[PDB]
């Protein structure tokens, strides 16, 4: 890997859309996995 | 100026031996980019852990408590039929474990402030079992060689009884192919 | 001046015979803009790939394992997509290429020739010279077998025969 | 459950079984 | 005796097609300039060693076994329980189902486990300078000064011999279905 481009990788655009798509991604599968959760189980 | 384990690839900066169970196998360069103080507690922890995950995989099949609540052969069964109270205490004593034994320096920017706090090196000897100088780094060699194998091989018993859902030595015994 | 291989060709300036099996053979190019390392590293993979792909159809047809169904290699290959095998094959070529990757990272440094992964367990390769003869056969096969698996497999698109009936009738 | 390593005939099918069984069909 | 030169040591080739790598030291018994796959360059030599020898101990008493029990000499009310058949490999399952076999496996590996891998490990480690097959046994007294070779070279060639002996009679009782002799 070369340093300059892990650099680039570690901008902040970058960063900020690997980690919202990141964070979408286990929302989604949170929700195709375990779907309709309005409440906490009891 | 190459690894050992994988001779196409230079030796991973940091690695000189000095640790138990350097063959300077890291291929993604995995200590160029963090601390191996952190690598080898985290590498020891998640061993140890799978070391009495292996043990009970095996265990749990020939050997219950009594009651109908611990009388699953298979662990994953175990895992739901175990009463839920006792299972969320072995959770908080986890976690008080964890706490009182890493002395209050639980994250990535406080254990192994103490400069002589050592990998791996928690203080735990019960039996003082440690007292022998040219043991030693036999004995790391064997500890890791034993997580690292107790790692792989409870990986494959959890996701074989997920294939099979069959206790493993009965699996073993009674083995339909996929 | 010239390239060896074509006479009425000039020689690619980036072919200076460092690379066994340079013959000077390169009219679109191609190492005038991208990097030898690379272009070398994927012919050795594609032609490992194909050797192995040939050697697959001579021997996948001559035996068969007796706990696999017969049929063709090519329908194999849309069989095991089906069963399963194809994914375990898949993922664990993926998995050795992940290591691939870094192998092809060192190279890119000049730290790793294009074609070592240090791979002779067998130690056929004691000095220099045979080494060199060596690599000049295994890219000279790599070559072949590249044009003899495309061979073998339109082959079998256009006859729907294995190449060892072809050879007897026609 | 009672029975061996190889060679069972019964209720019995070891992995040792189905590696015998899958060399020999 | 040792002959260094004419059977063992530097130089010596019995299969001269593949030539003696350099990796040989001529020290072990048996070393006959035969590593065509040049393992010697990178494997432990003394681990290897200690393996070919007990390999072919075993190997012998197999060969002894398996000729005596295909012959037809048998203990007495051996027969019984372990059928009046000359097939090896039923006599090898009718003494498992009987047990007799589990009780060689418990103590063969007792043995294995109690002194061989202490030895294999002190030795591999450089902390008793112990040869390899060396485990101090010889009740009758028979090499004293004679053990340099004309015992160790004769042990290792008739090891090796074994090995393959018994490989050929396993496959041919494989493929004809009857025991040798
Ligand atoms: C601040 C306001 C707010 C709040 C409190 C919630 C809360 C919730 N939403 Mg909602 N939502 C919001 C804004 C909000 N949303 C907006 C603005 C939109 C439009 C973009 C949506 C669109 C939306 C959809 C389409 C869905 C939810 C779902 C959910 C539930 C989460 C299920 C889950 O992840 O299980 C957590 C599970 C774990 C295992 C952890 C939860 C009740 C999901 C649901 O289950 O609906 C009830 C669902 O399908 N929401
Ligand atoms: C990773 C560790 C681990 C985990 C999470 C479990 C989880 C479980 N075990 Mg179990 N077990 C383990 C290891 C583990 N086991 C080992 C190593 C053995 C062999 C001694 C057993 C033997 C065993 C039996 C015989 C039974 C269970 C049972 C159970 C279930 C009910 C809980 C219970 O009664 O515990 C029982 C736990 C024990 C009897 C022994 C636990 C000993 C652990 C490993 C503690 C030792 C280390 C400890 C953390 C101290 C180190 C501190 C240091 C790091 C500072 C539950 C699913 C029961 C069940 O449901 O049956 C199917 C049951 O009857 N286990
Ligand atoms: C704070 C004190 C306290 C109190 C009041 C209780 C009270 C109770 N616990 Mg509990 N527990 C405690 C601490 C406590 N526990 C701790 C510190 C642990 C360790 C995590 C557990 C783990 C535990 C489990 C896993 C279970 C209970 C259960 C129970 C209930 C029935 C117990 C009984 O009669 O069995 C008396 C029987 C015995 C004492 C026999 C036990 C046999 C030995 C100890 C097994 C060896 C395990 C080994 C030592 C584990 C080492 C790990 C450890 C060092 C971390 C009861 C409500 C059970 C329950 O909810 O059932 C309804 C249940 O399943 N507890
Ligand atoms: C040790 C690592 C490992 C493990 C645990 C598995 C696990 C599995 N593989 Mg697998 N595989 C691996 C490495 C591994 N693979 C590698 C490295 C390759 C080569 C790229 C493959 C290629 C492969 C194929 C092509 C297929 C599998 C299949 C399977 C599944 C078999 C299910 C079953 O009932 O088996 C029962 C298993 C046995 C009874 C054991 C029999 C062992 C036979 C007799 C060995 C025969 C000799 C063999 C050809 C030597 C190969 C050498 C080669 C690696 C160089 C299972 C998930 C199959 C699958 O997905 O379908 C369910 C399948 O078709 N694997
Ligand atoms: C015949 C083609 C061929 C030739 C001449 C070479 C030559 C070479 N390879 Mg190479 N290689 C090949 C095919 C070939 N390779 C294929 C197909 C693969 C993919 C598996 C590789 C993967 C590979 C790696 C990963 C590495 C090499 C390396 C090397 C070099 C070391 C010298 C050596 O040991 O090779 C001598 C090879 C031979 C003499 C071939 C012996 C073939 C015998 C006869 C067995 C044939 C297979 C048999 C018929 C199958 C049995 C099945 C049964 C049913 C019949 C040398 C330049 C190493 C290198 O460059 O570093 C120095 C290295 O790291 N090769
Ligand atoms: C170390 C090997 C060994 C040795 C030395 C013996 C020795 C003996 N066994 Mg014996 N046995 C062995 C292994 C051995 N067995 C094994 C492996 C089995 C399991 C199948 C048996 C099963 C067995 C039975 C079932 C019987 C003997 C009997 C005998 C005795 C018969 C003596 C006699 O009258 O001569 C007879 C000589 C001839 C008929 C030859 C003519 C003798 C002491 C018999 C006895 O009385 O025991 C005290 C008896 O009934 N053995
Ligand atoms: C070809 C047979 C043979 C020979 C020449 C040797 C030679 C040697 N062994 Mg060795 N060994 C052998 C077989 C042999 N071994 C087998 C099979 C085992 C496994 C039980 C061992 C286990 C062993 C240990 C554990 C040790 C030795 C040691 C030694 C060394 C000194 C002892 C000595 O001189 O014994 C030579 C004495 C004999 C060969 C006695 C003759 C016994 C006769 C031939 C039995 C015949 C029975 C029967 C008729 C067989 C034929 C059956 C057929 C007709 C069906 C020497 C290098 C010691 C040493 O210092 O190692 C370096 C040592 O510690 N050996
Ligand atoms: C969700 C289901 C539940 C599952 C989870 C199970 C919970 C498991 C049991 C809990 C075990 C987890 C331990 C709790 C985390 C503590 C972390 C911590 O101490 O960090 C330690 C942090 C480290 O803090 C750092 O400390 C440095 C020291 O020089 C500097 O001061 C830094 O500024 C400071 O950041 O703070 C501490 O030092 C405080 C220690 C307090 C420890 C005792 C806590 C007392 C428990 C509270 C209970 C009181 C009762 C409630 C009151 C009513
Ligand atoms: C597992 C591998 C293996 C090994 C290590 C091994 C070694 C030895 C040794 C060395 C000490 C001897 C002395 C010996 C003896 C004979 N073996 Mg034997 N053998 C093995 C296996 C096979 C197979 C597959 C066949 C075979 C045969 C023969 C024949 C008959 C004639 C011949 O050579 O053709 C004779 C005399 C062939 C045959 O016809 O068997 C009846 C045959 O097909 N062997 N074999
Ligand atoms: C520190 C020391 C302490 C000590 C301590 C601790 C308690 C030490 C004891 C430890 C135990 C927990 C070690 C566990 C190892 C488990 C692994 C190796 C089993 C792996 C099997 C795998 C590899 C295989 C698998 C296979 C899988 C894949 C597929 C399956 O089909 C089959 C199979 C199962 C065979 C004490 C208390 C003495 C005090 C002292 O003062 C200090
Ligand atoms: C799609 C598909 C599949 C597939 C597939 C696969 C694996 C397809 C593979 C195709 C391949 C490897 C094709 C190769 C073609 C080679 C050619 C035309 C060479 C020309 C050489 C020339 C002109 C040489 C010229 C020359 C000469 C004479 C000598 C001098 C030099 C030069 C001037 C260069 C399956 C089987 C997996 C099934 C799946 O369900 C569907």
């Amino acid at each position: 890997m070369d340093s300059n481009f892990l650099k680039y990788l570690s901008t902040a655009p970058v960063l900020f859309t690997v980690w919202l798509s990141f964070t979408a991604s286990f929302i989604i599968e949170a929700n195709r996995f375990f779907p309709d959760m309005l409440y906490f189980p009891m | 100026a190459k690894s050992k384990a994988v001779p196409f690839l230079s030796q991973p900066e940091a690695l000189d031996g000095s640790m138990a169970g350097d063959v300077g196998f890291d291929p993604f360069g995995f200590s160029s980019n963090f601390d191996l103080k952190w690598l080898r507690e985290a590498e020891l922890k998640h061993g140890r852990i799978c070391m009495l995950a292996a043990t009970g995989c095996l265990v749990q099949e020939v050997v219950h408590l009594p009651g109908e609540a611990f009388s699953q052969k298979m662990a994953l069964n175990a895992w739901a039929a175990a009463p839920r109270g006792g299972m969320i205490s072995i959770l908080v004593a986890i976690g008080l474990i964890e706490l009182i034994s890493n002395r209050f320096a639980l994250t990535a920017t406080d254990m192994f402030a103490n400069p002589n706090r050592v990998p791996g090196d928690l203080g735990f000897d019960p039996l003082s079992l440690g007292g022998n100088g040219a043991n030693r780094a036999r004995m790391e060699l064997a500890e890791i060689t034993h997580g690292r194998a107790a790692m792989m091989g409870f990986s494959g018993m959890v996701h074989q009884m997920l294939v099979s859902k069959q206790a493993p030595i009965e699996q073993l015994m009674h083995f339909k192919a996929v | 001046d010239f390239s060896a291989a074509v006479p009425f060709l000039k020689r690619p300036t980036n072919l200076d015979g460092q690379y066994i099996g340079d013959v000077g053979f390169d009219p679109l190019g191609f190492s005038d803009v991208f990097d030898l390392r690379v272009l070398r590293e994927a012919e050795l993979k594609h032609g490992r790939f194909a050797m192995l792909a040939t050697l697959g159809f001579i021997v996948q047809e001559l035996y068969t394992f007796p706990f696999f169904p017969k049929m063709a290699p090519v329908d194999a290959h849309d069989y095991f997509v089906k069963q399963g095998g194809g994914s375990q094959i898949i993922f664990w070529i993926s998995f050795v290429e992940l290591f691939g990757v870094v192998a092809l990272f060192e190279t890119l440094q000049g730290k790793r020739e294009p074609g070592d992964f240090a791979f002779d367990p067998l130690g056929l390769a004691k000095d220099e010279a045979t080494l060199e003869r060596y690599r000049l056969a295994e890219v000279k096969h790599a070559r072949l077998a590249m044009i003899a698996i495309g061979g073998f497999i339109h082959q079998y698109w256009v006859t729907k025969q294995t190449v060892l009936e072809q050879l007897g009738n026609f | 459950d009672g029975c061996g390593a190889y060679a069972n005939s019964g209720s019995c099918h070891t992995f040792l079984d189905e590696i015998g069984d899958a060399l020999k069909a | 005796l040792y002959k260094d030169g004419k059977m063992q040591g530097k130089g010596v080739n019995i299969i001269p097609v593949f030539a003696r790598p350099d990796s040989l030291d001529g020290t072990i018994p048996g070393d006959q300039g035969f590593d065509p796959f040049g393992f010697s360059s990178w494997v432990n030599m003394k681990f290897v060693s200690e393996a070919e020898i007990k390999h072919g101990r075993l190997a012998m008493l197999a060969f002894a076994g398996i000729m005596v029990e295909s012959i037809g000499i048998s203990f007495p009310g051996a027969t019984s329980i372990l059928g009046d058949s000359k097939d090896i490999f039923e006599i090898h399952n009718k003494a498992v189902e009987s047990g007799a076999m589990g009780q060689i496996l418990l103590w063969v590996g007792f043995i294995e486990a109690c002194v061989g891998v202490p030895a294999m490990n002190e030795m591999l480690s450089g902390e008793t300078s112990r040869m390899p097959g060396d485990f101090g046994f010889d009740p009758l007294g028979l090499g004293k000064g004679d053990k340099l070779a004309r015992k160790q070279l004769v042990e290792v060639t008739n090891g090796r011999l074994a090995m393959l002996a018994v490989s050929g009679i396993v496959h041919h009782t494989i493929i004809t279905g009857k025991g040798p002799l």
